[PDB]
């Protein structure tokens, strides 16, 4: 059983935690945030997006008790002081958003852990892995990244589309839910001025390297995709709107057939396929990181098409983080 | 001295009356069988999106009285029964969403209207987007016209500038669109659009448009070269078009930016606008333009494959254009 | 086993349906609305608030198949034409909002039903029943009402407080989630002008009979309670805020103990109790019609107190409709 | 004119600034925040809630220029290092939220300013003034507080009702817009666990001092009012719900008469009165700190009533901050 330690118990850390409960191959043996253990329990117990926690949580001697299982709680601002080895943590899930470089993340290995998974795209050359795209390329690196939730939606779709028909070029938009970084009313964000504007009131243009990043986990698609985002007032679930030019002409039904073949075979559990009249809330809790929406899409012609695919940016991503942890331990 | 009658006192019809108050266009009558004078006052005086009406609104002797200007209130179900003749044969703004064919909107002509503007796409009435093809209006042959959709009025002025300058070989549009009156507060019945009955406030809802095809009608060279779709999202007003196109002539994003600025400053002033500021949707709440280009929100893959972004207040910009078009129609009377 | 027909497959109709699947005493045999069978299947399968239906659903020969049981689907606008006898229905859940008098509800009996439960306050002297207050005053009547969601939250709390301390007088406010009668953008509501204004933009004052209605189910409190609502931009879950003058002096601990003992005692399943830091999404899916919020309430002195109770206006009420159905069929 | 300096260009600072431009007695000469001059210009020009700045804004060189007038831009964390005198500031509007004691607020005085108005309730013995309540008890103090937005609503109404009918006792609920302190999705809020929960998703119970603080600005009411808040998913405008026991019997018509008389008389422009079917967005931009809603309220009897009053938490308070500046420097 792979022991894991979550650093940062925010949205991802918490939903990764809930997702690990249903796995046999992984134990979450420790958590580090900047919160008292009782507050950490409260945040685990109750969730505005995902309902109440299925199971028991208790606090004794400053340690969480979750379904009879002790979890070490710490509050070390500096990942250097974490003593990961006094709990036997094999891998740490880096979920604070702060340590997305080798140098910063490597402190976990210095503090006792063996390997690290960053729960965001790396800010340096830390290699990125996306299930159904390039998990098999992993070479034993002790520090990795699961890229972003959007790359986790886009890449599996793009692989199938490229593998069957050939993407000459593609431009992507993600209509994306509100995230922690945003502001409830017009506030400061000197990094990102639009991003400070009240999240409940606005459609907010936003930039992303999610489409570029696909060409890293799929090198054959390098230089061929790029894109952007609009943040909208939903608390969870997002959607990719990919417009691609194809080398081989394909009817919309041919494209449907291809994705459905992959979703049922090669990409099962990663890429999903629907023909129902679905909306965002229908995918709250979706574990598949990309779910093709057959009826949403549209073809101008056999060689030019807008494709649509859904993802629960919280749940799907958190699940593949555990899949990445699992894979690098194999 | 155009005189306008409004049929249907909803979002478009109330806001059309507002823009008419703002421009001194005389609205002589409003017909709505489901809103009485007292209730029209309340719906016009207070607005959740565009705020309180700046001015006075009262009711007197079964008339709506806005800034001391008396407006007759009718309560008829059918266009052909409305007393347009009794209020001086105005041009009628057909804003119900129910009489969309030439045959349907012509009832107003039977009952004394001089012209009709349908405030939505028509299956047969001529579309006329100001800045693009309003000169197609033939006063000699057209008594019923369509001012297209809100989305079409955003896409077309942009699409014109880009086609003329660079050539659009092909394009796919998405509009990320505010919710409207047709949607539901919680999951409910919408027989003809299952997704559109799901709660407007909880959901991103994939939706249909013929706005990009409609551009092929008002700009005939773009016929068969644009299509698209929509996502309805939890905002009460202001929408945005996301146009992904292949250009015939290579164009840097700076060349594109300069072409749009040009049009905005000259031939499409008041219709097409240009911004480089870090704007968001509420920044165009109450904006009069049909299309506000967002220079910094867009992205080019290369000189021939770009994604363009333009904003539009789907309520208030579109109302402004209804009033623009009927003033334009009135100027053309022989 | 009790056979039920649902008239009106809206929010209450569809949630009553789901809840009935989790009971063995009651089976839904028939459904009436102005909708096709395949559209009903869709509205059942997917719910923005309560997630995907737990189980199977299909349409076959113009009827529903839900967890393998055939549900009759009809589309009659007039209840008299409903032929409930052809499906052998015992009780009709009348949840259209249109038939809330004896006169109109009785068309279901004309149509072959034994009894009718109205899923709203009755608009005449048709008797009203709220579980925890007066179920046991059911005297064999063939048409009854389960009152409102708000009364079902208030009645149990009121009864507990009155029985222990004596309510001299009380005023109540409910901060209520948006419902189906509201409008997305400012539109016509000629019976309630405020209620026509954009639901998601506004705090909207509303009238409610819920507090007077408590006087009907608990006659001892007749003339002693009234109140009103504010509708707010949330899709589900509502809250009662009861300000009461107490005859007998009571510490907030003593008030807490009273509710807690009623919660665990004679009002188990109806009245709930908590001392956690709860918000409204924490009661999404709650079966109790009233969950006392201990920390949220506040006393000025031992004889003047503000009490708060949560309720899921959809789920809790719907469960109690099935409870009322099961009671009147005992 | 009175030269004002703003510390903290947040929601209040920005609305104070905009309201300052309509005044002939007051000129804002400097703002201090952790913001670039270009970013302050952006935040002033564009506003999600209150629309575009009515006026000209430029950054020349530069150098914030608004309506032709130069505004000094500083980024000093420590108020003691502000040199307010170097631009000639008499009164400083302290609107960061962080300096609400005499100790901290007095750093502006040593940085060269003459007086200080805190734009929030003082966390020490610092005196609080609310217009229509106790502005005339100002006795030349050099550091004062303007109370809270909620206290500015309730106190005016409380005094009218006390003066005419006498409050034995009251309990208060504010149904309140979301603020900058809340989170877009469930996030850390260690001093207020409920307040960390998704702002857009939830009705959030919240504790407020504003009802007790009425006792400070109206000593005749000390220990007679307390209350609480429900934060709800609206970006501006809140409402007070005052349940009161009255000494002297009073018809709702007499309550109305009194509220209206005071609104047209001694509390003109502070206390407002409406009989229209108003909702929250109708008071967006409201200058009156308390607007009485005749039709929203309800009486059980002539001694027990529920009174409803609206306020634009942002706009009205910002206007009364400016009134307090004008008054203390008379
Ligand atoms: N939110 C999503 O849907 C999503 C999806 C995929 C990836 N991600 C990525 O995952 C990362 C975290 O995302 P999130 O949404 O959970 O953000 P979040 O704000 O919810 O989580 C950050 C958490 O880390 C804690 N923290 C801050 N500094 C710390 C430190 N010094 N030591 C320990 N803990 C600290 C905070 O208390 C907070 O709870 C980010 O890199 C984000 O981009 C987010
Ligand atoms: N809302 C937008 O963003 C927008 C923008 C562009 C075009 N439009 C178009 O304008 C039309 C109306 O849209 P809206 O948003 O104002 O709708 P709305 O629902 O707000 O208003 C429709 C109004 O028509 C009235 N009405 C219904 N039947 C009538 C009849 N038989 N006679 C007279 N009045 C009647 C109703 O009372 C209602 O007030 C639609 O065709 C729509 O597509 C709307
Ligand atoms: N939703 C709540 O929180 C709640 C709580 C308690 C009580 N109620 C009550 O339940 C009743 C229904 O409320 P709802 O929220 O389900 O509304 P809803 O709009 O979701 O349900 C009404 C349904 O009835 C159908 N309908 C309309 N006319 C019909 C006809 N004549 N024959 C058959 N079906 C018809 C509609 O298609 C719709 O599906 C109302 O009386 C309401 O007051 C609702
Ligand atoms: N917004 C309301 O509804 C409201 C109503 C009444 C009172 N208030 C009070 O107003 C004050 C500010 O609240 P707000 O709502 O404007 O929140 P806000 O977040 O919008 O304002 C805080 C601002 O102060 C700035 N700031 C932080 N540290 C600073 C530093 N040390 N030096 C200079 N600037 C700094 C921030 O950049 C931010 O712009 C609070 O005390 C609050 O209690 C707010
Ligand atoms: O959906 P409706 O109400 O027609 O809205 C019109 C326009 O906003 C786009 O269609």
């Amino acid at each position: 059983t792979i022991k894991v330690g979550i650093n940062g118990f925010g949205r991802i850390g918490r939903i990764v935690f809930r997702a690990a409960q249903k796995r046999s191959d992984i134990e979450i043996v420790a958590i580090n945030d900047l919160l008292d253990a009782d507050y950490m329990a409260y945040m685990l117990k109750y969730d505005s997006t995902h309902g109440r926690f299925d199971g028991t949580v208790e606090v004794k001697d400053g340690h969480l008790i979750v379904n009879g299982k002790k979890i070490r709680v710490t509050a070390e601002r500096d990942p250097a002081n974490l003593k990961w080895d006094e709990v036997g943590v094999d891998v740490v899930a880096e979920a604070t958003g702060l340590f997305l470089t080798d140098e910063t993340a490597r402190k976990h290995i210095t503090a006792g852990a063996k390997k690290v998974v960053m729960t965001g795209p790396s800010k340096d050359n830390t290699p990125m892995f996306v299930k159904g795209a390039n998990f098999d390329k992993y070479a034993g690196q002790d520090i990795v990244s699961n890229a972003s939730c959007t790359t986790n939606c886009l890449a599996p779709l793009a692989k199938v589309i490229n593998d069957n028909f050939g993407i000459i070029e593609g431009l992507m938009t993600t209509v994306h839910a509100t995230t922690a970084t945003q502001k409830t009313v017009d506030g400061p964000s000197h990094k990102d001025w639009r991003g400070g504007r009240g999240a409940s009131q606005n459609i907010i243009p936003s930039s992303t390297g999610a489409a570029k990043a696909v060409g890293k986990v799929l090198p054959e698609l390098n230089g061929k995709l790029t894109g952007m985002a609009f943040r909208v007032p939903t608390p969870n679930v997002s959607v990719v709107d990919l417009t691609v030019r194809l080398e081989k002409a394909a009817t919309y039904e041919q494209i449907k057939a291809a994705v459905k073949a992959a979703a049922e075979g090669e990409m099962k559990g990663v890429l999903g396929y629907t023909e129902d009249d679905v909306v965002s809330t229908d995918f709250n809790g979706e574990v598949c990181t990309s779910v093709f929406d057959a009826k949403a899409g549209i073809a101008l012609n056999d060689n030019f098409v807008k494709l649509v695919s859904w993802y629960d940016n919280e749940t799907g991503y958190s699940n593949k983080v555990l899949d990445l942890i699992a894979h690098i331990s194999k | 001295m155009v005189k306008v009658g409004i049929n249907g006192f909803g979002r478009i019809g109330r806001l059309v009356l507002r823009v008419c108050m703002e421009k001194g266009v005389r609205v002589v009558a409003v017909n709505d069988p489901f809103i009485d004078p007292e209730y029209m006052v309340y719906m016009f005086k207070y607005d959740s999106t565009h705020g309180r009406y700046k001015g006075t609104v009262e009711h007197k002797n079964g008339r709506l009285v806005v800034d001391n200007l008396e407006i007759n209130v009718f309560q008829c179900k059918e266009p052909k029964e409305i007393p347009w003749s009794s209020v001086g044969n105005p041009y009628v703004v057909e804003a119900t969403g129910v009489y969309l064919s030439i045959e349907a909107a012509s009832g107003h002509i039977s009952s004394g209207a001089r012209r009709v503007i349908v405030t939505a796409p028509s299956p047969d009435a001529p579309m006329l987007v100001m800045g693009v093809n309003e000169k197609d209006y033939n006063p000699g042959s057209m008594t019923v016209v369509s001012n297209a959709s809100c989305t079409t009025n955003c896409l077309a002025p942009l699409a014109k500038v880009i086609h003329e300058r660079f050539g659009i070989v092909e394009g796919l549009m998405t509009t990320v669109h505010a919710y409207t009156a047709t949607q539901k507060t919680v999951d409910g019945p919408s027989k003809k659009d299952w997704r559109g009955g799901r709660g407007a406030h909880q959901n991103i809802i994939p939706s249909s448009t013929g706005a990009a095809k409609a551009v092929g009608k008002v700009i005939p060279e773009l016929n068969g070269k644009l299509t698209g779709m929509a996502f309805r999202v939890p905002t009460p007003n202001v929408s945005v078009v996301d146009l992904t196109c292949r250009l015939a002539q290579p164009a840097s994003y700076t060349a594109i930016k300069e072409a749009v600025k040009a049009a905005a400053k000259g031939p499409m002033a008041g219709i097409l606008a240009y911004t480089e500021d870090q704007v968001v949707s509420t920044d165009f709440n109450g904006d009069s333009h049909s299309s506000i280009f967002d220079a910094k929100a867009g992205i080019a893959l290369n000189d021939n494959f770009v994604k363009l972004v333009s904003w539009y207040d789907n309520e208030y910009g579109y109302s402004h254009r209804v009033v623009d078009l009927l003033r334009y129609m009135f100027s053309r009377e022989k």
